[PDB]
């Protein structure tokens, strides 16, 4: 239980999201992040070692979303500029720039099945766009406030967001329709995720409590508390016996899924963490933020 | 106190079997530097073992682990708790010193540990512990409404904050906590100052706590255009002799200060207000209020130099990272190349926790428009910039479009977009035309490395 | 019941609201109301 | 005016080395809002500084608050009103160094003005925008005075 890799300087600026894969599609090897500081660079984790692989531009504002696709060794990557640009990890070269005007551009959500990309609209509603097409293919009637995060399932059978305001709304990916709105909290949710089985439902909001919903029946398993300052990244370990909590307090709680304790904090970083992701395994645990250092956080 | 000190000094350096000596050391320096208490508790810790063996009372340890609660010694302080919690479990016949008391004050520090541990279950399971076996206990009923308001300011924290109240009106604690939930929304401007006049009575006077809650609540009235009317001026006036008020009867209470500095900012002296001020700031300069009010002043006189790291010092507070307001202040009359390109960076990064505001999406195109008119009017510049400052005017003006369909403004209307628009047109027709400067310089440069490729042929 | 007047007679209380607003230490209103008293004579 | 510089110190350590002389010690402050280092050598006798001391430290140009420039001599029997009537430890030196983090091409961030009060060293080790009336060879003034809280 510790840090492997140390990445040092690892942006011009602060890096927002991080991204890493999970399959054997030439995706757990390379990592993908986004900065501020309007470099996508392709990190290859190569030789048990953080190496560049690609440096990508083009982005107006700095990246605000990165992941990997599920089944397919390409890549995306979304901004405020309101053009969220397709990318490819096999040539380093741009599929296509997704015009998401005027503003309306928010994190992504690569489906599982790696057909469709939903991003936040300013509206309140949720804009599904077609990752070959870039036309707004179908949009979620659930108007609010504004989406701040949005999940696919590893399956692929449920969807939710999260609002401004803490309201979970659990969506329905495979007929597109609000079947649950889960209201336990009224903090902005910052981010969540789904459980490696789609059992789970974490949601990261500001007050510092990891509420751990459920979807099968839309009810709250255990309000864990989490750190004091705001949980920003969630990610679940893929063999799904951990998951790990990112809050703006340069805080790495990874705190347990079954019991609810934590078995492991990190304090490597001088400043607040912004993006923790898993390997394939579950074993590196990748992380950046604020302080631009890619740390890679080994839990044999 | 200065004779039970001196008092102290004299039993400290002699020995006559010095038993209770270094407790009613630590028992007054405990207002006092918190290190002194700590190094007599230590002493006082072992020299309770050597007459007989007795195990220490758990009222020495609860006290010293109280200690190191307000320290950074949280874990050892929990350690502390936990043995005086088992010691304190152990006097079955102290009935008379009640250990039952001893173990509630014990589990109160430590739920109030937990609470601060990141731990809020625990803190919730202790504290109604004692909600169980005493609901005639307030502060245990109190600090529970607070750990629910972290999530929202409408759940059972409202409601245990009046259930207090009503079992004891008489507590200025629990009524002060009453117009603390007021306070999250400010629609309660002028009717509040019944609320916080209930116990204004001259039984709980002098009461300084509600008498500037009312200064405050007062001085939110403030920043309105309606002055010429003689209605602020008046406002600026009865907040003043409050505040005069509150100074003859304490002259060392710096939020009377506070807020005498605002209304003198407010009457247009940024000269004077900065000797007001610096006593404040020199007593302690670690509250939130004066890195601001005394950032407002600097960045008043063309001081961004000395205004934007009072922000970032602010930022320093584990709170958030990002926060709106104050980065609101920040950019005031920028202009500077490290003052443009990087307040946008600064301004996305608030924008990033919470893009709905409409004067982030406004000021981000403000700065846009300053730059791309800072390339393209007099520049006869690098090239790349021509090809980039368009992209950038080109966001703006579909920013233009997208801000003037929303609705509500910041208390004040966006119409006058318009002059932003013809800006930007005028701003459309100077690139168009500084894009061939582009490609003259182009040529220039191209023409340059030739006759300076030909001069080392000659060589 | 008991339980009250067993802890609120034996416990101690060095910092509350007020002391909150006080200065630890000496800065009386010779030096501020001085000033205070300057500022509205000029106008 | 003529305030070169303006802050709150705190004495962070007190003479580390070792004590070299016994009237004199290093304080290593650290600064509370501009962040800044300080190496001061105080007279330690006629102005004592403990640990965990707070002072206000105010480099001044001149002393007079109208900033009319005085010569550089003494002369005590003077009416004018000075900044000095409101501080406890006033010296007088000369800034004879600066140093900074210049690089060949792009200007430097931090700074470090190294005065010299009559012998007494001081370092002023910043970034470089507090660091700004500041240049070498010209004469400077001290007052700090101790924050009692």
């Amino acid at each position: 239980y510790g840090i492997l890799f140390k990445q040092e300087q690892a942006h011009d600026d602060a890096i927002w999201s991080v991204a890493w894969g999970t399959n054997k599609k030439e995706n757990s090897e390379t990592v993908v992040t986004g900065s501020l500081d309007d470099l996508v660079k392709v990190w290859k984790w190569r030789d048990e070692r953080l190496d560049l692989q690609w440096s990508l531009e083009g982005h107006q504002l700095g990246v605000v979303s990165v992941d990997i696709s599920h089944t397919l060794p390409i890549a995306a990557s979304s901004s405020l500029d309101a053009h969220i640009r397709l990318w490819d990890l096999e040539n380093g070269k741009q599929i296509k720039s997704i015009d998401a005007g005027p503003v309306d551009a928010w994190t992504l959500a690569f489906s599982p099945d790696s057909q469709y990309l939903a991003t936040g609209t300013h509206v309140g509603k949720v804009n599904i766009f077609g990752v070959e097409s870039g036309k707004k293919e179908y949009s979620l009637d659930t108007r609010g406030k504004f989406i701040l995060s949005i999940a696919y399932s590893p399956d692929g059978k449920y969807l939710a967001s999260g609002a401004i305001d803490g309201i979970i709304n659990i969506f329905d990916i495979a007929t597109g329709k609000l079947l649950h709105t889960l209201e336990g909290h009224a903090m902005p949710i910052r981010s969540l995720t789904f459980s490696p089985d789609s059992q789970l439902l974490v949601t990261a909001s500001d007050d510092g409590y990891i509420k751990i919903y459920d979807v099968q029946h839309a009810n709250l398993a255990g309000t864990l508390s989490g750190h004091a300052s705001w949980v920003l990244n969630v990610a679940f370990c893929p063999d799904d016996t951990h998951f790990v909590s990112s809050s703006s307090d340069k805080s790495v709680k990874v705190w347990d899924v079954g019991t609810r304790t934590c078995v492991h904090t990190f304090f490597d970083h001088q400043d607040q963490v912004w993006g923790v992701k898993y390997n394939g395994n579950g074993s590196k645990i990748v992380s950046v933020g604020d302080d631009q250092e890619i740390h890679i956080y080994d839990c044999p | 106190r200065d004779i039970a000190k001196g008092h102290l000094k004299k039993v400290t350096e002699q020995y006559p079997d010095d038993v209770e000596a270094w407790i009613e050391l630590a028992q007054i320096l405990e207002q006092t530097d918190i290190q002194g208490a700590l190094s007599a508790y230590g002493t006082a810790t072992r020299i309770l073992q050597e007459k007989v063996q007795a195990d220490v009372p758990p009222e020495i340890l609860n006290n010293v682990g109280a200690l190191h609660f307000r320290l950074g010694n949280l874990g050892e302080a929990k350690k502390y708790f936990l043995a005086s919690l088992d010691r304190a479990k152990a006097e079955a016949e102290h009935d008379e010193h009640y250990y039952n008391a001893i173990s509630v004050t014990t589990s109160y520090n430590l739920a109030r540990l937990y609470e601060a541990m990141c731990e809020f279950h625990e803190a919730e399971k202790l504290y109604k512990n004692i909600l169980r076996e005493h609901p005639n206990y307030v502060d245990c009923y109190l600090r529970l409404g607070a750990m629910a308001r972290d999530k929202g300011n409408f759940y059972e924290a409202s409601d245990w904050f009046k259930e207090a109240l009503q079992i004891n009106q008489d507590h200025p604690d629990a009524w002060s906590l009453i117009g603390n939930l007021h306070l999250a929304k400010q629609e309660w401007g002028p009717g509040q100052k019944k609320f916080e006049r209930i116990l204004k009575q001259p039984s709980t006077q002098s009461d300084t706590y509600s008498m500037l809650a009312l200064g405050n609540v007062w001085l939110q009235t403030l920043h309105q255009p309606t002055r010429d009317r003689e209605k602020e001026k008046r406002h600026q006036d009865r907040a003043l002799a409050i505040y005069k008020q509150v100074l003859r009867n304490d002259a060392k209470n710096l939020y009377a200060a506070n807020g005498i500095g605002a209304v003198l900012a407010h009457k247009g002296y940024f000269r004077e207000a900065r000797d007001v001020f610096a006593q404040v700031r020199e007593a302690t300069a670690d509250i939130s209020d004066v890195w601001l009010n005394l950032a407002h002043i600097y960045v008043e006189q063309k001081q961004y130099i000395s205004a934007v790291q009072m922000y970032e010092n602010c930022l320093r507070k584990f709170y958030k990272h990002q926060n709106t307001e104050v980065v609101l202040y920040l950019a005031r009359a920028l202009f500077k190349c490290g003052k443009l390109q990087e307040c946008k960076q600064t301004l996305l990064k608030a924008r990033h926790v919470a893009p709905s505001d409409t004067v982030l999406m406004f000021n981000v195109a403000l700065v846009l428009q300053r730059l791309a008119t800072s390339v393209l009017k007099d520049e006869k510049s690098n090239l790349k910039e021509v090809l980039n400052a368009v992209k950038e005017l080109e966001l703006a003006h579909r920013y233009f479009s997208y801000l003037s369909k929303v609705g509500d403004k910041m208390r004040f209307d966006l119409a006058l977009a318009a002059t932003e628009a013809r800006q930007c047109s005028d701003l459309l027709s100077q690139a168009q035309y500084h894009v061939a400067r582009a490609r003259k310089q182009d040529e220039e440069e191209r023409e340059l490395r030739a006759k300076q490729e030909q001069e080392k042929e000659l060589l | 019941v008991d339980v009250t007047r067993d802890i609120v007679s034996r416990e101690r209380v060095w910092r509350t609201r007020t002391t909150i607003l006080q200065s630890t230490g000496k800065n009386f209103s010779k030096n501020i109301f001085a000033i205070l008293q300057s500022v509205k004579a000029r106008e | 005016a003529g305030i070169l510089f303006e802050d709150i110190f705190d004495v962070k350590d007190i003479d580390p080395e070792g004590k070299k002389f016994d009237r004199v010690s290093r304080l290593h402050c650290e600064s509370e809002s501009f962040k800044m280092d300080l190496i001061l050598d105080v007279n330690i006798q006629i102005y004592p500084v403990d640990l965990g001391d707070k002072f206000r430290l105010v480099i001044a140009s001149t002393l007079y608050e109208d900033g009319t420039l005085d010569d550089g001599e003494y002369n005590p029997t003077d009416d004018r009103p000075s900044r000095a009537d409101q501080f406890e430890y006033v010296m007088y030196g000369k800034v004879y160094r600066i140093e900074g983090d210049e690089t060949s091409t792009e200007a430097a961030t931090r700074l470090s003005a190294y005065v010299s009060y009559g012998g007494l060293l001081m370092r002023l080790q910043g970034d470089a925008n507090n660091l700004h009336g500041f240049e070498v060879d010209s004469r400077v003034y001290l007052l700090m005075k101790k924050l009692a809280f």
